[PDB]
């Protein structure tokens, strides 16, 4: 059923499993027309398919061209995500293919299902968690392929650089979360704390700085406190 | 006009005969019904009176054969059966008759209701949906599950319904998942009705007869079918006009027969508010719209 904290631990066991967040795929700037309408201009967007054990990143760029002359768009991007997320389950080895997928919106739930019927016995999950993956593309290397690209393309990352060398997989999820949602809340004061000491610098082959365990430890304190200042801020607290 | 006669009513009943019913005390003087229209199908559902448990019925056709109940007291119920012997099937209802010891089907001339719910149901297809071929008529209750069901135990006493589900490989052709699913006129139009039922008359032969079951038995599995067949084509944007007519018709009468009291749990405020409001169809269905508004508004 619905994965939650109660069940929190299973993302880290040995059953292959995805999340997939669709917030990203259909992506617009709003703004007026000569004659004084609204029109929208859809931009390149992407789909997040992780594995939360391992840290591999599925990112499939979606490329505008996906859209021309297609009608409602929102709903589209839906069915979009689902079929190419089965099409990346389709494209893996049978051992490396997911027991479940959890959708990060319940939206996705039936056009996932439906996709994936040939695949009875992978499960088709929501979850009650609210993750931040909407802020994907506040990672600079992330951001930059899906803007350059001209036509549709898979990526592959690992979101955790080399951090399972040294954390669990648990470990390195949470600071994720983490990363994103400040991220997410105030990206401005998130890059800077990532980046502000120039002297820790991000590899050529890594999302994230090459922080020592002691400076994660501080880079994650200032993030809590950037995510409870902006709360405060937030709520007048 | 035939007759369905009573050996005798041992236990206190109430007995339905289509839309009409009646009680029975205890030892009554009762012989059975007469004066049933040739023409339809029928149904005779009983409801013990001191045990509402299981409500059960037998659907036949007086063109198919002479049936007779009598009450059965290891099985503890009124069971139907066929006479071979025509001509002493003739003398004891006739001598029935002559002490007036059974009730006239009571059919009001104006009144073509049952007709109506019925046009499209044929014994020879509720004999394959209720399998027992050994008899002519078909015994149904509140309890039997049907074959989807049982798929989600004894598939002897099962309800063979057409299956019928929007998320399976059945319903959606590989590569059209999306146009499939949001649009179901591939799945009503090619399985459904050019492959399976063949026919329009066929599908609702079987809508209609779900909808019979869920009424006078509380049969929750036909109530689920029922609704399953009307989902299927309100949810189909292309549907030959004449069908949707023909819909509208069928719908109407069923929903000015059931009983006001029984709507929470006849009928599913999902599949409905869809139909009416949000389907493709949703402006069908007239004359259905109008009489659930009127009579049932609460659910909407
Ligand atoms: C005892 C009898 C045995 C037989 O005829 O094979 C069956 C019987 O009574 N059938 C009925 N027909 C009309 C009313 S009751």
């Amino acid at each position: 059923g619905a994965m939650n904290s109660s069940n929190y631990a299973e993302l880290f066991n040995n059953d292959i499993k995805l999340f997939v967040d669709d917030t990203n795929v259909y992506r617009v700037t709003v703004h007026k027309t000569f004659e004084g309408n609204v029109a929208t201009k859809a931009i390149n967007g992407c789909i997040f398919t992780l594995n939360p054990k391992t840290g591999h990143l599925f990112l499939k760029i979606i490329h505008t061209s996906v859209w021309a002359g297609q009608k409602r768009l929102s709903q589209l991007a839906k069915w979009k995500t689902a079929e190419e997320v089965s099409a990346l389950v389709r494209s893996l080895p049978k051992e490396e293919q997911p027991k479940q997928i959890i959708v990060t919106r319940k939206a996705m739930l039936d056009p996932l299902e439906v996709h994936m019927l040939d695949f009875p016995n992978i499960a088709i999950r929501p979850t009650e968690l609210r993750l931040p993956f909407s802020a994907a593309m506040s990672i600079d290397k992330l951001s930059d392929v899906v803007m350059k690209a001209t036509e549709p393309q898979m990526v592959l990352f690992n979101i955790y650089d080399d951090w399972l060398d040294r954390i669990s997989s648990y470990t390195a999820f949470s600071r994720l979360t983490l990363l994103l949602r400040a991220l997410k809340t105030n990206e401005e004061s998130a890059k800077m704390i990532l980046l502000s000491d120039p002297t820790i610098t991000i590899k050529s082959y890594h999302l994230w700085p090459s922080f020592t365990d002691e400076q994660w430890i501080t880079i994650e304190s200032q993030m809590r406190d950037l995510i409870l200042t902006e709360y405060g801020r937030k709520y007048n607290v | 006009m035939n007759t369905v006669p009573f050996t005798s009513a041992p236990i206190e009943v109430t007995i339905g005969i289509d839309q009409y019913s009646f009680n029975v005390k205890e030892n009554q003087p009762f012989h059975g019904i007469k004066d049933i229209p040739i023409g339809h199908v029928h149904v005779i559902h009983f409801q013990h009176a001191d045990n509402s448990s299981m409500r059960y019925g037998y659907w036949f056709d007086c063109r198919m054969g002479n049936f007779y109940i009598q009450y059965d007291p290891k099985d503890g119920l009124y069971k139907m059966m066929e006479e071979r012997d025509g001509a002493k099937f003739e003398n004891i209802v006739h001598n029935f008759k002559e002490r007036q010891m059974m009730v006239s089907y009571p059919k009001i001339d104006e009144d073509d209701t049952w007709y109506n719910l019925t046009e499209f149901v044929q014994m020879d297809k509720i004999r394959k949906i209720v399998r027992k071929d050994e008899n002519q008529f078909s015994y149904v209750d509140s309890s039997m599950t049907t074959v989807q069901e049982n798929e989600l135990s004894d598939p002897a006493h099962s309800l063979n319904y057409t299956v019928i589900n929007f998320k399976s490989r059945e319903a959606i052709r590989p590569g059209h998942e999306m146009e499939d699913f949001l649009d179901k006129s591939y799945y009503l139009n090619t399985v459904m009705l050019q492959g399976i039922f063949k026919n329009s008359s066929n599908y609702f032969g079987e809508l209609q007869f779900a909808f019979l079951n869920a009424m006078f038995f509380g049969n929750y599995g036909s109530s689920l079918q029922w609704h399953a067949m009307i989902e299927l084509i309100c949810s189909s944007a292309t549907v030959p006009k004449h069908m949707l007519d023909k819909l509208d018709e069928i719908l109407y009468y069923q929903i000015k027969t059931l009983p006001e009291q029984y709507s929470d749990i006849l009928l599913n405020e999902r599949v409905w508010n869809i139909c009416l409001y949000s389907s493709f169809q949703k402006n069908s269905l007239h004359n259905t719209e109008k009489i659930m508004e009127n009579k049932y508004p609460e659910l909407l």
